[PDB]
């Protein structure tokens, strides 16, 4: 009941403005990718799907914020959308460790990962039943931390982990190939990290931290600013400055 | 032998193209004008047809 | 091009049977197949149809559900497993092929047919005339009437004229009431409005003796007609 | 939509499905143009696998099914638009042109004509991002001729160590790769002879390198 | 753990404590 | 001295022909068509998009019924579209997926294809088996194919890259007539609306008239500076328009044996890939390589409109028999039917 209320209000402020920017920044990308048939491929289709995932997550988080039963639909929808974006990040990682490294299968992956990116998290959200209505279903299942909500954080924590391993492997393979100047490697790392989802590779595990702690403060203000702004860090480097869309825009 | 045969064929073709009477440019332009203005009403490109009679609507 | 169908003898009131139609001479996959029956001393009646890829299947109202038709593309054979057989279904069952594209000729081939005897809001086309005596070498006109207009918005009027010579499989004379199918002499010609139709045979011969059947192909109920008998 | 129109639509959709099935079964395949004269009798790849003369191969089980496309005997400016999407270009040069004679009465050179053709192909607007695999054939013949026949006929700087039988190869490589002035084209090269077996493995390796490089270029990693 | 999940969870916990721990309203 | 003796005579004949052509030109097309109202901004919209192809579209031909159009692509498929419904009546497979020509027979029973294999294949459409199969593969050319046009259901006029054009008899498969006289690769041919004369244009910057009845050239038309990549025919049969690679189309009159008007613009730097007229002859639909389908007025030698909309270059044009529509195929695996 301290100024931590102001902390929460500010934490809302940043993530509201972040998602407000991200929604338009990704809508423009989706429109330019869809209307322009020239800039079409499997890679651009996966980009469009991921942009839609970001947009849906932003819309869902805004709706949940506006909300605070019928609230139960909103909470589970927000969880499913957040999972679907965090999983489309891994879907993009899996394309690249297949596009260039290792692995055609054009029907596969473009269609094969569709099931993976939207369907696989949803499966866990549906598995979040016979428990939500079993224990502590007093209201809209507002997630009062009843220790029955790890089925939604384990698949996501796995999605982050696989992205980190994929990022490490790809940069290790590319740096050696690049070196057979060094600014090109740094540019590639800084232009691949936002889409590969390494920006939340750090701060990835804790049982839970009290609000008064400084570790909680830094973790929340990092993963509610970098994630909420991770629409301007992907759209601006994969819709406007990539090499192909800019020339044919 | 082989090379001069092409020369003879070219000479024959040039002679054939020479032995012909040519009409004036004015007559050709007048005839093209007459045909071009005598079929304007039947061309669904120069004069667009109503959408009822357009089969690509 | 031959479609011989067999697999039917005599069935008890109440039994069941399956009819086989072995096809050889064309590509089965691109060709849809119909089923048409004709009771003795009666007219043609539609049964079912199966399209390319087994996408769309239709059945007649009078035999709805009790019949099933399946396509076997690899073996080039058509099936019709009759269920709950009655004594009123005794007829001669034909295999009719059909392909549908722009300028196509649906119902351009009919098989020999198979016999099956069982012991004891559609567009119903009207054929008032039953028999007509016509001399060999003179013109004759055959007309049939339709309850509903047969002119779709696509501009194509749908009406098929058929000929069944005595003891022979039916043949396609005119499709879409204005186009003459292959293998037919130029004498045949169809014309009329969207409700009333005619067929102006020019020089009738011994090969023009039979029953003329007019057909509607706009709804799926592809109702045929009673027919007109032609005599010398 | 009457019955005929609906059936026509069904037929059109089936045609579209078959077209898609052929298209997805044709992208897997990779095209490889084959120009050059003098040492173009490459029947080894066809034997190992099994106007325009297509000679399909089969490498790496069923993963790679390449298609070769030979040349023609007409104007080479209207038949070239077709081969714009080739994933590779194979240029075959005969190393026995160190002491070369022209077919016509000029009797000037044969490698120089091959070099001019190479420059025209590399700098062609259509092949601006297509790798040029180079197969310098006639290895043993050159190894014999650079002793017996002649020594550095052109000799601008060619073959200082003429008898070394390796400086000549290095200079030929340098001359043939100097016509490639851009970093978007990799001029792979490999000497080979009749008594050789690693002639399609190099093609497979070059094709893999080209595919990954194109994937990187289409992406933003490199 | 996912931060936004944590943020909503702690928002709910604070709301609950505002009626379970802040009983000195009267 | 045979070469020296003959070359002087050839030069004398060429100079005499040039002098006669100069003297037989009282005025130009502009001097008589400058008193007519401008055509106006003829702008057409994409009524339909026949989008079913994969690789580049290299040629297209309409039918006599103004309904069915065939499309030839290097993917290896000859799709017989239905223009009024964007359907696919047929998907003709190809032995060699290198096709630059497609001809649709006047009766609608045959489709021709040809390309780098020096073989023109006549495909039968109306067969009792319900499938489209080859009927006669016509061979004898030593070079690539450039344009095939059907005279009737039995004869096909074919221009190839072996400096020759040919009349074929499909039933026997023999080249009934062979045409010689081109000093270069023949690139496109057009048939007069009487099946008696046909004109061709090779890379030698020349357009030549031929009489299929006999087999000899009738006139030679020159004036272009680069390759002729397309050729058409006026509906009245006394003029023909030449598409070039120097960005200038031309209107070579037949009886006058000269050029009446050149449709050149300073902005255009690409070439003309296909040229097709309209029913009335007012519009010269030319397909340029700069992703455009410029509409040239055919009497005032002036601009009339632009039909942009194609990602890649336009490689085939077609105006229907009744002149209702203009179809355009480009290297983006797309077909658009304007109106």
């Amino acid at each position: 009941e301290t100024r931590e209320r102001e902390v929460f209000d500010r934490l809302g402020m940043i993530y509201t403005v972040g998602y407000s920017v991200s929604l338009a920044s990704l809508t423009v990308a989706v429109l330019i990718l869809a209307y322009f048939r020239r800039l079409h491929c499997t890679r651009n289709y996966i980009h469009m799907h991921l942009f839609l995932s970001f947009m849906l997550r932003a819309v869902s988080i805004f709706v949940k914020d506006a909300v605070l039963a019928g609230c139960r639909v909103a909470v589970t929808f927000f969880l499913y959308f957040l999972a679907t974006n965090y999983y489309w990040i891994l879907v993009e990682g899996l394309y690249l460790h297949s596009l260039i490294f290792m692995a055609f299968s054009e029907k596969k992956y473009l269609w094969g990962f569709t099931v993976f990116g939207w369907g696989l998290p949803a499966v866990f959200v549906a598995v979040w039943v016979s428990v939500r209505a079993t224990l502590a279903n007093t209201g809209c299942w507002d997630l009062s931390s009843g220790n029955k909500k790890w089925i939604i954080q384990v698949p996501i924590l796995a999605s982050i982990v696989l992205n980190f391993i994929l990022f490490i492997n790809i940069v290790r393979v590319l740096a050696t190939k690049l070196r057979e100047q060094y600014r090109k490697l740094l540019k590639s790392t800084l232009v691949l990290m936002p889409l590969f989802g390494v920006h939340y590779i750090v701060f990835m595990a804790t049982p839970y931290t009290e609000v008064s702690g400084t570790l909680w403060q830094v973790q929340m203000h990092y993963e509610m600013l970098f994630n909420s702004f991770q629409g301007f860090f992907v759209a601006i480097i994969y819709c406007f400055c990539n090499g192909e869309v800019q020339a044919e825009i | 032998t082989a090379s001069i045969a092409q020369a003879r064929k070219l000479v024959e073709q040039l002679k054939m193209e020479a032995n012909i009477d040519r009409i004036k440019v004015s007559k050709a332009a007048a005839d093209l004008m007459a045909y071009c203005e005598a079929h304007a009403k039947e061309d669904p490109l120069l004069t667009p047809v109503p959408a009822s009679e357009n089969p690509f609507r | 091009v031959q479609l011989v169908e067999s697999g039917g003898g005599l069935v008890q009131p109440g039994g069941s049977r399956k009819l086989s139609c072995s096809a050889s001479g064309f590509a089965f996959s691109s060709f849809g197949m119909h089923w048409v029956r004709q009771a003795p001393e009666k007219g043609l009646e539609w049964v079912a149809y199966i399209s390319s890829g087994s996408g769309t299947i239709y059945y007649a109202d009078t035999v709805k559900g009790r019949f099933t038709i399946s396509r076997d593309d690899p073996k080039n054979t058509l099936f019709l497993q009759m269920t709950s057989l009655r004594s009123e279904d005794t007829a001669m069952y034909y295999c009719v092929r059909s392909i549908y594209y722009y300028g196509s000729s649906p119902f351009d081939f009919w098989g020999q047919g198979t016999t099956l005897t069982v012991s004891a809001a559609d567009i119903v086309m009207t054929q008032a005339t039953s028999s007509v005596p016509v001399t060999p070498g003179e013109s004759v006109s055959i007309s049939c009437r339709s309850s509903k207009s047969l002119l779709h918005s696509n501009g194509n009027t749908y009406l098929y004229w058929f000929l069944q010579r005595p003891g022979q499989s039916p043949q396609l004379l005119i499709y879409r009431m204005s186009n003459l199918a292959s293998g037919v002499p130029d004498r045949f010609s169809g014309s009329g409005s969207g409700t009333a139709f005619t067929l102006t045979i020019s020089r009738l011969e011994a090969e023009d003796v039979g029953v003329y059947y007019c057909m509607q192909h706009l709804e799926y109920p592809l109702t045929f007609g009673a027919g007109t008998k032609l005599e010398l | 939509l009457s019955a005929e129109d609906k059936a026509a639509v069904e037929r059109s959709k089936m045609i579209d499905r078959n077209l898609r099935e052929d298209g997805e079964k044709a992208r897997r395949e990779l095209k490889l143009l084959l120009l050059g004269t003098g040492e173009s009798g490459k029947s080894t790849f066809i034997k190992q696998m099994r106007g325009i003369i297509e000679y399909p191969f089969d490498l790496q089980s069923v993963i790679f099914r390449m298609v070769d496309v030979g040349g023609q005997r007409s104007e080479r400016r209207k038949w070239i638009h077709c081969f714009e999407n080739v994933t590779s270009i194979m240029f075959l040069v005969a190393l026995s042109e160190y002491d070369q004679v022209l077919v016509e009465s000029d009797n000037e050179n044969r490698m120089e004509e091959s070099k001019a053709l190479f420059r025209t192909i590399i700098t062609y607007p259509w092949f601006q991002n297509s790798s040029v695999i180079l197969f310098l054939n006639k290895k043993d013949l050159l190894e014999e001729k650079i002793m017996y026949s002649h020594l550095v006929d052109y000799f601008p700087e060619y073959d200082g160590p003429q008898r070394d039988a390796q400086a000549a190869r290095e200079f030929i490589l340098k001359m043939f790769v100097d016509l490639n002035p851009d970093s978007d084209k990799i001029i792979y090269s490999h000497f080979t002879c009749a008594t050789d077996t690693e002639n399609i493995r190099f093609v497979f390796a070059a094709v893999k390198d080209t595919i990954l490089q194109l994937n990187l270029k289409e992406y933003n990693l490199v | 753990a996912v931060a936004e999940i944590q943020l909503m969870h702690q928002r709910a916990k604070w709301i609950q404590d505002a009626r379970r721990r802040a009983f000195l309203h009267k | 001295s045979e070469l020296d003796q003959l070359r002087q005579e050839a030069e004398q004949l060429k100079n005499q022909i040039r002098d006669a052509r100069k003297a037989c030109a009282d005025a130009t097309l502009s001097q008589i068509t400058n008193n007519i109202d401008p055509v106006g901004r003829i702008q057409m919209r994409t009524r339909r998009t026949l989008r079913g192809h994969l690789a580049k579209i290299y040629a297209m031909h309409w039918g006599t019924d103004s309904r069915l159009l065939v499309s030839a692509s290097q993917d290896g498929k000859l799709i017989i579209w239905d223009s009024y419904t964007t359907n696919k009546v047929h998907a003709i497979p190809l032995r060699s997926s290198w096709v630059m020509t497609c001809a649709y027979a006047p009766s609608g029973n045959y489709v021709a294809c040809g390309g780098l294999d020096n073989i023109c294949s006549i495909y039968n459409l109306k067969t009792r088996e319900g499938n489209v199969r080859v009927s006669r593969e016509l061979a004898g050319h030593t070079g690539y194919l450039s344009c095939c046009r059907f005279l009737d259901d039995n004869q096909i006029v074919t221009s190839s890259g072996d400096t020759t054009c040919a009349l074929w008899d499909i039933e026997t498969g023999q080249q009934t007539t062979t045409f010689t006289g081109h000093t270069g690769d023949v690139m496109s041919l057009s048939l007069a609306p009487d099946t008696r004369l046909f004109v061709s244009g090779a890379c030698d910057a020349s357009a030549k008239l031929w009489d299929v009845r006999e087999g000899m050239c009738r006139q030679t038309f020159t004036g272009h500076e680069s390759d002729i990549n397309a050729i058409c025919f006026f509906p009245n049969g006394n003029a023909f328009a030449t598409g070039s690679d120097d960005a200038t189309c031309r209107l070579f009159d037949l009886r006058a044996d000269q050029e009446l008007m050149t449709y050149s613009h300073d902005n255009i730097i690409c070439g003309i890939t296909s040229v097709s007229f309209s029913k009335s002859g007012r519009l010269l639909l030319a397909g340029y390589d700069d992703f455009n389908c410029n509409v040239w007025d055919a009497l005032k030698a002036d601009r009339a409109g632009v039909l942009a909309g194609h990602d890649n270059r336009v490689s085939c044009l077609g105006v229907t028999d009744d002149g209702m529509a203009v179809a355009t195929g480009s290297w983006d695996s797309f077909l658009k039917i304007w109106n």
